[PDB]
């Protein structure tokens, strides 16, 4: 059940998620693992960005699965 | 072999007109196993058994025809001495690192040595007196009891010599390729990764990192060069710190007798088997008692008591594998040594699969601060009733009582990495000071599990039997059973634990929510009842034509209230054609005994206790006017008053072919077996109130053969020779399934259970890139595949237009992961007193999805590799198979396509591997002492005996792996290969 | 019979040199018991047996020739089949609400049906074999055995109507007289609690509780005068609310039997036994299975298994009982109606003993909302072998299992008293609110213990049985012994509890010592070992003289490992002299069939198993230097290398004597014990490194007379009756004990273990205050008594130079809780097919300190009260003769001297009541069925029993207790009174 986050650098994280998460409780996870305010986050996924209102469920967010992670103003 | 038992009633072998396997069990049949389920791999048609994992007391995975569910019950259903048994329910998870923690069935409770023979019911005829638990087939386990006469003493010991586990055929890179390639990777540019790895951390710690990458070797200063030439040389043996040789020793003491009135047995077995991994062990207690009395010429009455004690004994591992050493072995660094010249302790900060080296792990430190023990104290009785009320009516009557408790232990130290990553995963975000802080406090934890499950079962049945004319045979059954079962679970954690004191610490979780992954106590209670009606009618007329039936009305709390799918009977018809008792077929008994033609339909049924017949709900406090606040339910689960059991309809063709008295036996078996009515999650209409729901709607079908074949080769009064033959061919096929509409992989419909779709590749183009295959047949990119566009230019701004519908074309179908040809072949000599028998098992036709040897963009080069991460692609090497280890600054689109879909690589057709093997599960040569030799030790009998357990297996090429069942799941141990040496003495 | 199991060997009767005492188990002698340890009382002379609480399933506390030991094992030791029981101790505390909580023994799963013998080994000759177990006593279990011939099987079934608990002994005030108590409280000065009450809050409530204590009834309103006519015409039976008449069942199944090789047995046994007590039950279920071959003319084996299934319901208390309903009974306010008229929950505020009524307590309610549920599973497995080397050596081997696994669940709903508790003591200051709140979750709670207690035996013993020359005779015994115990305990609580949803909630204690107070996880582990050596040895001469003894060398884990002491022997010297068989004496021996005179001596051991002989401390954080933090260990309890068992030595004289061809049988033992170094708290030199500690220093002694007479005193062909008289005498005195110098109550020293020491009263004065006397014997006050000095004048600033050691002298010795005279009477007839049996049991010459009846300074007027409140001293009324309700107004220095010293009151001789009752144990009529009769329905034989057990009871008054065991602890349900109908079938 535990997901993988990467940025464009290739620094990666491990995130344990539900799939019945929404978008926004997975980056209130992101700020408690690493330090980053959630409104400061885009989440990528099958090239989509996660919207904030959104489950997991509803983007197909299977197990051992890569989401990309790219913090506004920082990269992106 | 005159008689059958069903766990009901005995059958005449001459009216049965179904399809019963009966393998008896003893040391020149199954050998020298520690529990039934091992032993029967290979001895029955249509019944295969897998091993789900190498580890003592692991269950074996059994299907009879084939799977017979969906999301119910897919395990048979295990009868000892009629009253059916709890807890022998494989529980199997997608998880790869939970075959580490797994629940030992009830059966593992059960000595082989107290068991006569094993009888298992295959088609509608057999299992329908079974109702709603018959669609996966049943399993009759027959007890040993006294016979009439003298006591009968028998002692049996076996010595078990258990081979070191040797990583030899893991084909691990060792230290001097492993440090070429770090050293070659930090020549490269390859993102994923750069601070892991010994070369790494030694070139960075000079502060020659760029200076490396812009000049090579011969831009390192002397140390540098030394250190790294140190790494190539440091040589370490992760198989024998991890693995190990076991002595492990069985004793069993069957006492038994009977006299003219009552009829007793006894036994007392102790068995002691250790892992091949150093710390695992599991040793087991079993008593039995059994009694049988004739109280008088009518009454019967017999109490058996089955007792039972295993204790396990074993590691701790993250919730995802990181410590296994089962998975550690093939993850090692080659030229990491866990102790240095002072004898301290040197930390593996590489074991996480992340970018992160935070925790250390040695391997020393968490095998002397961890434990996981568990300890299972098991009980069965069956108190027995029977009234012979004339010469044709009978009344059986029977109690069953089952207990089983386990209670678990796991302790992990403070200095252990299982409470170092614990208290890694409790970091949250306090926002009073703005900082990263851990509300896991300092110190170790100790969880404890206990889990009892309890039945309760009562059978009542009345037999009649008469013979009309001499030529009509009637038998009429009827009976009923009331059923309960109980499962409760406990669990306690407790952090800050210190494994001397036995004190904890407080927890302040941050909310509710940190609260949940990190319990500290809990409670689930499940209480079911089943009531059945159930009868029986054979009629047999002139020797030569038996017509069978069987209905049963079985209702329980799972299922719906509804009046319409109450009680609907589950039946069967059966018949039976004796083709050799004909008048016109009188000239072929020369030569031939027997030629039946048996037919069966029915309906079986299954299960699922997981669905509910009620409304579930949680409670919220959300408000709809101002000031009224309330308290209010939402719905988790939809009432289903029309929950039933999943129907199954099965129809049979059998044949029975014997010729040259018993010298030539041949069953073949056809069968097809549709099951309907399949609980699953449908898309319910949005009229309904709900957008899916678990309800009776998929659908699959079984179909195949099953041969037997026994032949009596050589018979002479010095030499002998029998073999037998097993084979079992099964099409299985997902007739209706629903998948969601965001699945990109294939669904299940039209293939088995368990299809594999991978994505077929062309090979390699000229940078290293997999190249794939359009609808037209042209070898083409990612890009022209999934018609990748980069709109911003920011390369990991990537989208595709493809559809899911559209992506799901992309997958072919290449295999199941059961094998449809089952079987085995058993070979049996004897010369004089010697005696040899050779068993075999084949499992061919099948496939597996092997985990990739590595990730072309999630590599990880702190850890260990195969051989064949050699045969990628390089600029030098041109000529490799596999892909190249590919960059985000060649092609960005396409490496920021695979990077966030994963699942692209791992289901390349590259990575599934035919699984066609054959196995030696059993080769033992006996040696019965001289009846002299024995009297003159004052013994009625004795013998000794060799035995060979996984010895050899052949068949399709298992590279890179231990074994071919361990090519799917890394975290369990092989099956270990065993020499025994038995003496029995009488 | 004609012989003695001692556990070890069989002694013959006619080579008996020790004290020893059998009771052959049947219908016919013990009655229809349910446990073992219940059977007892008044069956064996010197065992003295004591009920600690009517509940079923209570454990009785057991006495052999006193109590042997301070601080260590008091209980005897338990033998079932040669292999000791473990878990059999009966847990003593201090609070006398555990009664309401305690375990039952395992004792309590052993049938009394399958058992045919107790044999009590009493003296050092026949106790001094079991080692460093034998100073409090050894009970042997000889459980049935299956005998050679046909088939036997029996099947008995009793009803028991158990009746309704009476609480007229009680004497209780009713609505009235309560009333009327009430309102003369208003009326006068004593104001403790004027909040509380039912009067008091009707005549407050309308604003005239001023008014009435100036003008009384006529300066009340009619509305206010109404409602206490009300209060007083309400009468509710509390009695009938709490208690209830119960039907018990009871049924058995015991089949058995044998033949020349093999000997079976097997019995099933079902009980269900209510409690008088509303919610209060217990079943027990328990099968038994034996069997015994015979391999050879030498080798003999045999396995027994006892599995037994108890199920507990009882009610959930506090921890100092307020809910307790049998203590409820006596507070419960006769005119408070738990409904109201619309049936809704009526609360009683005044159920705390203290001045705070906020938390309402309602009997249904809390039965309602909370549960205590209990289940325990035990099994008993014992495997003995014997190899009959020679016809005079023979050797035994025996391993004995044992497991007994308890799981506890106490439930407490949000809406329940038990709750409301909890949340009220989880009050804390919060320190940023300047508030008090509550850091318990709002919900319920459900608590969870898991309780195991596991043991494994083995034994080994070679017997040589030899003659000399047809005048000597020899037995020698050598054997050796290795146990190993382990008790292990879980406890988990979760607050937040919903007991459908099965979810608790997070709980933030503000300190360390919160979370200890509201414990969430717990664990508890103990192992002991083991190992004994032992011998016996015997020699008979002419049939005339037999000299023995025994000798047993015992180390364990639990003592230390000083030389000196580690194996020391632990032996016994015998002899026995037959006075009858001396050719002098043959002339008197037309009469006389049996005189022997025996003597004996020797050392007898008691393990503490609540010592250890290692370092026990604690870490903690400090320093010698400013900065750093060295981690320390501060020691908890010295480490004692010396630590032994606690000496006992032992001389016993016995005299049998039989005449008239068994017609008057006598058994004569004087016994003295004096105990040595007895585990317990000494005050050291302070060179010794401690102030004090337990060390083996304390003594002790015991001293009496058993007498064993049983009489036939009719012997006719239709008319027979026999007397068995059992008396026993023990006279219990501490030699040396230390007191701590604070203590103000004398020491045991020189009296017995429960001695009672009492302020002696004169009286009272005019005043209605307690009269004491001094020194010189004449009456004072308490002023005078203790020198009270008040020179602030403040009233509660007193002060005495009374030092403990001159307040020791206040208290004077009244008796001893445990009565020194024991024993019984059993009266048996037998006319034609009836037999009727009187068994009697006396325990005399007790005392015990009740708690008072109500307090003079702290009398709760919320709670009912005993009738003798009417008895007290008044102003009207000043012949009474218990203290008067005193207040500070009159004599303040003497008030708050008794307010800050309450165990004035409580220890006054006034309180302390004799303890001398006589019990009809047991008064069964049987009736056995004619053998036509019998035979007409094919049985072998039948037979009806009525029965009456606690039905009498008398001797010494026991005014306002429901019985005389029942006068010290309040919280525990008398002995319940029976009626059982009994059908045995054969």
């Amino acid at each position: 059940m535990q997901v993988f986050i990467k940025n464009r650098y290739g620094w990666t994280i491990t995130l344990e998620v539900s799939p019945t998460d929404t978008v926004e409780n997975v980056k209130q996870k992101i700020q408690d693992k690493e330090g980053f305010p959630p409104d400061k986050i885009r989440l990528i996924y099958g090239g989509k960005q996660m919207e904030d209102g959104r489950t997991l469920a509803d983007y197909n967010v299977q197990k051992d699965s890569t989401i990309l992670i790219c913090i506004r103003d920082v990269d992106c | 072999d005159a008689v059958v038992v069903t766990g009901y009633q005995t059958v005449e072998r001459r009216k049965l007109t179904a399809a019963v396997g009966k393998l008896n069990i003893s040391d020149e049949t199954i050998g020298a196993v520690k529990s039934i389920d091992q032993a029967l791999a290979g001895q029955i048609a249509g019944l295969s058994v897998t091993s789900t994992s190498g580890a003592p007391g692991a269950p074996a995975k059994i299907r009879i025809r084939g799977t017979s569910s969906l999301n119910g019950t897919q395990d048979p259903l295990w009868v000892l001495d009629g009253i059916p048994l709890e807890g022998t329910d494989v529980p199997q998870s997608n998880v790869l690192n939970d075959v580490s923690n797994i629940q030992q069935s009830s059966i593992a409770g059960l000595n082989p040595a107290d068991i006569e023979n094993i009888t298992v019911l295959k088609d509608a005829a057999a299992t329908a007196i079974y109702g709603a638990r018959a669609a996966n087939g049943v399993i009759v386990i027959t007890t040993k009891k006294g016979k009439v006469g003298k006591p009968v003493i028998n002692f049996s010991s076996k010595f078990t010599y258990m081979p070191t586990l040797s990583t030899n055929r893991l084909n691990m890179l060792n230290s001097q390729e492993k440090v070429d390639l770090e050293l070659e990777l930090l020549r490269s540019n390859f993102a994923y990764g750069d601070n892991k790895g010994g070369v790494s951390k030694i070139i960075s710690g000079y502060g020659l990192t760029d200076a490396y990458k812009k000049g090579g070797w011969s831009a390192l200063t002397p140390e540098a060069q030394t250190d790294i030439s140190r790494l190539r040389n440091t040589e370490t043996d992760w198989g024998d710190i991890l693995f190990r040789d076991a002595f492990n020793q069985e004793y069993s003491l069957s006492l038994s007798g009977g006299n003219e009135r009552v009829t007793y047995y006894t036994s007392i077995g102790y068995y002691q088997e250790n892992g091949n991994v150093k710390g695992v062990g599991l040793d087991r207690l079993n008593i039995v008692a059994k009694t049988s009395y004739k109280v008088n010429r009518m009454l019967k009455f017999g109490v058996s008591l089955f007792v039972n004690r295993r204790n396990n004994k074993t590691y701790l591992t993250d919730t995802y594998g990181l410590v296994n050493p089962v998975y550690y072995s093939r993850k090692a660094n080659p030229y990491y040594q866990p102790f240095d010249a002072n004898g301290n302790y040197v930390y593996d900060f590489d074991v996480q699969n992340n970018s992160d080296t935070d925790l250390g792990f040695n391997i020393f430190e968490e095998r002397k601060n961890t434990s996981n023990e568990e300890t299972i104290n098991a009980l069965s009785s069956i108190f027995d009733a029977e009234l012979r009320f004339n010469d044709k009516l009978k009344f059986t009557t029977q109690l069953g009582l089952q207990l089983d408790k386990a209670s678990k232990e796991q302790i992990a130290d403070k200095e252990s990495f299982s409470m170092r990553i614990i208290r890694k995963n409790s970091k949250y975000w306090d926002s009073a000071s703005q900082s990263n802080k851990y509300f896991i406090p300092d110190g170790g934890v100790h969880k404890a599990y206990e889990n009892t499950n309890s039945q309760i079962t009562w059978k009542a049945m009345g037999e009649y039997r008469d013979s009309f004319n001499d030529i009509h045979e009637l038998e009429v059954m009827v009976g009923t059973e009331l059923r309960k079962t109980w499962y409760e679970t406990l669990f306690s954690a407790g952090y800050g634990f210190d494994r001397q004191t036995l004190t904890t610490k407080p927890v302040v979780f941050p909310d509710e929510d940190r609260a949940r992954q990190f319990p500290l106590h809990q409670k689930t209670y499940k209480e079911n009842a089943y009531v059945s009606f159930f009868s029986t009618a054979s009629y047999s007329l002139m020797n030569r034509y038996t017509f069978g039936g069987s209905i049963r009305f079985d209702g329980s709390d799972l299922f719906g209230v509804d009046k319409k799918y109450r009680y609907l009977p589950l039946y069967s018809v059966s018949g039976l054609w004796r083709l050799s008792n004909e008048p016109f077929m009188q000239g072929t008994r020369k030569w031939m005994d027997n030629l039946a033609f048996r037919v069966s339909y029915g309906i079986q049924g299954n299960i699922d206790k997981n669905t509910s017949p009620f409304l579930l709900g949680k409670y919220i406090v959300d408000n709809i006017l101002p000031g009224g606040s309330e308290h209010m339910i939402d719905i988790n689960s939809a009432p289903n008053k029309k929950l039933r059991w999943e129907k199954t309809q099965s129809v049979n063709v059998g044949l029975d072919f014997s010729v040259l008295n018993q010298a030539l036996n041949l069953s073949v078996d056809y069968y097809y077996r549709k099951g309907t009515d399949l609980i699953g999650k449908q898309m319910l209409p949005l009229e309904t109130g709900f957008v899916s729901t678990n309800i009776n709607w998929a659908s699959m079908v079984n179909k195949g053969v099953e041969v037997s074949l026994s032949t009596r080769n050589v018979a002479t009064k010095n030499f002998s020779w029998y073999t037998n033959l097993n084979f079992a061919y099964n099409n299985n096929k997902v007739l209706r399934e629903a998948i969601p509409e965001a699945q990109t992989i294939p669904g299940r419909e039209g293939y088995p259970v368990d299809a594999i779709f991978a994505i077929k590749t062309a090979g390699l183009d000229e940078e290293g890139y997999p190249l794939f295959y359009d609808k037209e047949g042209k070898k083409v990119t990612l890009k022209e595949l999934y018609r990748l566009q980069d709109p911003f230019g920011l390369g990991f701004t990537v989208n595709s237009d493809v559809t899911p519908a559209e992506e799901r074309s992309f997958y072919s179908y290449i295999g199941s992961q059961d094998t449809p040809y089952t079987g085995g072949l058993i070979n049996t000599f004897s010369y004089k007193n010697w005696e040899l028998t050779a068993n075999l098992s084949f499992n061919l036709g099948g496939y597996v999805r092997t985990t990739p040897s590595y990730n072309f963009i999630n590599f990880d080069r702190g850890q260990n590799v195969n051989s064949d991460i050699l045969d990628r692609w390089t600029p030098e090497n041109t000529d490799g198979r596999l892909p190249a280890l590919i960059t985000s600054e060649k092609r960005a689109d396409e490496y920021y396509w695979y990077d966030q879909k994963s699942e692209i690589y791992k289901n390349l057709d590259i990575w599934v591997k035919k699984l066609n093997y054959f196995r030696l599960q059993n080769l033992r040569l006996g040696y019965r002492l001289p009846e002299k030799m024995t009297k003159s030790l004052g013994m009625g009998s004795a013998s000794v005996a060799i035995e060979g357990r996984n010895l050899l297996v052949f068949g399709s090429s298992y590279k890179n792996f231990l074994d071919p069942e361990s090519m799917y799941n890394p975290y369990a141990p092989p099956i270990p290969k065993s020499i025994t040496f038995s003496l029995n003495l009488n």
